[PDB]
């Protein structure tokens, strides 16, 4: 039974411009099986009412999802992506960087 | 094990006419002769509702409709002109999931027989 | 060139009986319909603004299809758990995908279709669309029970007929968006690592379709290396984003160039900083 | 007789079947079959819907769980062969069964909408 | 529109 490992990217929809309203994405992909847990984080806070794309998969049978929430960046607010999956010895957190 | 008297033994009857669900794959010509060996005609498509029935029993099947050259008129077995629509070097008509299509007269496909 | 791709996923759940079944339909790189037998609406819904003008006639038929496919899969999962002599306790995954590609000329170019069990290739539809070929020395069973039954046909017919005709039906319905090319908003940034090295990160934003390229070269010419390239990610507004960076000995920044290749571009762009 | 079989009904082995396309629940189909003066399909062997073995739909049959006998029973009281559906063991007793001409059975909610098959005997 | 018929593996 194949088990692949999520590939995580945390970013914003439009260039991050302090104060203005944007969007926070977390794009996990190339993982298998389908059961994955994803949370968006405001300073360690689980952001509630985060929605997510419809479960599709790519040419090699691996899955991909888009988690996302409307949000407004600041020079004091830190954001991140906590991802748990059956192939992770423990939840993997990738912090948001507006340069990547 | 009693069965209908008008129609052959393991045949099924639907609307005044008897049917034989092929389950064997054969070329249009082979089917034509087969159906004749079984003292009947190849599958003709009376109604566009007899077709919603047929499409529930079997997915695809040859039918009594063909063309000579890749362009003469589509003709029923009665030499008559066909009065339904239908989708290269293809010249025999098949029924595929409640639609009438053009196929290769040499292809092996399922065939059904039919009576009056 | 365009495409109508569908992706079907059925995951089994030992606990709550009925396995979950999800379907998504993509034209090109735009999703328009989805089905999820585990939502508020156990039917097919639109996921694109240009589908919200279809009637019961279509939304019904497609649900008929989805729901019926899902029952076939509930069976199949069992059927397979059998072949692979599997724990009835475990949870397993059946996947199916098919699609038709139109040539530049607007007419059918090629079609594909294949099944997968637990992330592994199970059954594939031959290029010539006339027969099925097993992959696992255990899908051989499903092979000859599909070649015999001759499903190859109604399938070969979907791809060439229905699928193609419908793709066109969709491209017309969603004309304004599906067809409009959106080139990338390219631009380079500078990112010092130490006193000695700096990162040149070439961006490409808000573009569609998702195929692109991004390449670094410099003084001298082609290639360089010590490069990073990230998976083309979705923005969420239907467009995409990708970036390619490279590390550079300080001061030399203006040796390097970034070559963006996209279909939305007249011809390849080049950036410097 | 043996050649009645209404119209839009199909006859086979001297019985009159009615494969529906219309989709209703179980108790609904049960009653519909009654009005037409026939029964919700009751299987002898898997070779009964032989003529339809190329089908991929699932049709409501007349199987249900008997609180009383702690057994799955046909609507006619007779018991379910241990063979017909080999997994009957794992059917949820709160569900009704839906059959597929191939030979495959699924236990779904007595509420879920499904296609049905009506049968008229003639002996 | 998704393929009408699937496959019984």
């Amino acid at each position: 039974m194949i088990q692949r490992t999520p590939k995580i990217q945390v970013y914003s929809r439009h260039p991050a411009e302090n104060g203005k309203s944007n969007f926070l994405n977390c794009y996990v992909s190339g993982f298998h099986p389908s059961d994955i847990e994803v949370d968006l984080l405001k300073n360690g806070e689980r952001i509630e009412k985060v929605e997510h794309s419809d479960l599709s998969f790519s040419k090699d049978w691996s899955f991909y999802l888009l988690y996302y929430t409307e949000f407004t960046p600041t020079e004091k607010d830190e954001y991140a992506c906590r991802v748990n999956h059956v192939t992770l010895s423990q939840p993997k957190i990738v912090k948001w960087d507006r340069d990547m | 094990a009693r069965h209908c008297g008008h129609c052959p033994e393991e045949w099924i009857t639907y609307s005044n006419s008897c049917y034989y669900i092929g389950k064997e794959r054969r070329t249009w010509e082979e089917s034509l002769l087969a159906c004749t060996s079984k003292n009947s005609s190849l599958l003709s498509i009376d109604n566009e509702e007899e077709m919603k029935f047929l499409s529930i029993i079997s997915p695809s099947s040859w039918i009594g409709v063909f063309r000579n050259s890749s362009h003469h008129p589509w003709v029923t077995m009665n030499g008559l002109a066909f009065k339904h629509e239908i989708k290269a070097e293809l010249n025999c008509a098949v029924l595929q999931v409640n639609r009438l299509k053009s196929a290769q007269c040499g292809s092996s496909i399922i065939y059904h027989c039919k009576h009056k | 060139s365009h495409s109508l791709k569908y992706f079907h996923t059925s995951v089994s759940r030992p606990g709550r009986g009925e396995p979950r079944f999800i379907s998504v339909g993509y034209v090109d790189d735009t999703q328009f319909v989805r089905f999820d037998n585990d939502a508020a609406s156990p039917r097919m819904v639109p996921r694109a603004p240009w589908m919200e003008q279809e009637g019961s006639e279509y939304w019904d038929r497609e649900t008929r299809s989805a729901r019926d496919t899902a029952q076939i899969f509930r069976v199949n999962l069992r059927t397979l758990r059998g072949y692979y002599n599997q724990s009835e306790a475990g949870s397993h995954t059946l996947q199916w995908m098919h699609g038709c590609e139109l040539g530049p000329d607007r007419r059918f170019l090629r079609g594909y279709e294949q099944f997968a069990y637990d992330g592994k290739d199970y059954l594939t539809l031959n290029e010539d669309l006339r027969s099925w070929t097993a992959v696992d020395t255990a899908a051989q069973i499903s092979e000859q029970k599909s070649n015999d039954a001759s499903e190859a046909e109604h399938q070969r017919a979907y791809l060439e007929d229905t699928c193609v005709e419908w793709l066109h039906k969709y491209l017309e319905k969603g004309k304004e968006t599906l067809l409009h090319l959106e080139p990338p908003k390219t631009h380079v940034t500078h990112h010092p690592i130490s006193d000695h090295e700096a990162t040149l990160r070439c961006w490409a934003l808000g573009f569609y379709p998702a195929e692109i390229t991004l390449t670094w070269q410099q003084d001298g010419e082609g290639h360089t290396q010590d490069t990073e390239l990230v998976e083309t990610r979705p923005a969420g507004d239907g467009t995409f984003q990708k970036w390619a960076a490279v590390v550079v000995p300080s001061g030399e920044e203006q040796r390097y160039t970034c070559h963006v290749q996209h279909e939305g571009l007249p011809e390849p762009v080049t950036l410097r900083w | 007789d043996c050649c009645s079989c209404q119209e839009k009904w199909v006859g086979y082995r001297c019985n009159c079947y009615f494969i529906s396309s219309e989709q209703k629940t179980w108790n609904e189909s049960r009653h519909l079959c009654a009005s037409q003066k026939s029964s919700l399909l009751q299987l002898q062997n898997t070779d009964e819907l032989d003529f339809m073995s190329s089908s991929q739909q699932f049709y409501w049959i007349g199987l249900s769980y008997s609180e009383e006998h702690t057994a799955w029973l046909w609507e006619n009281g007779s018991a379910l062969s241990q063979y017909l559906f080999p997994s009957f063991e794992t059917f949820n007793t709160k569900n009704c069964i839906a059959y597929n001409p191939n030979g495959n059975a699924l236990d779904e909610s007595c509420e879920d909408k499904n296609r049905y098959i009506c049968k008229q005997q003639l002996i | 529109v998704m393929a009408p018929r699937t496959l019984f593996l």
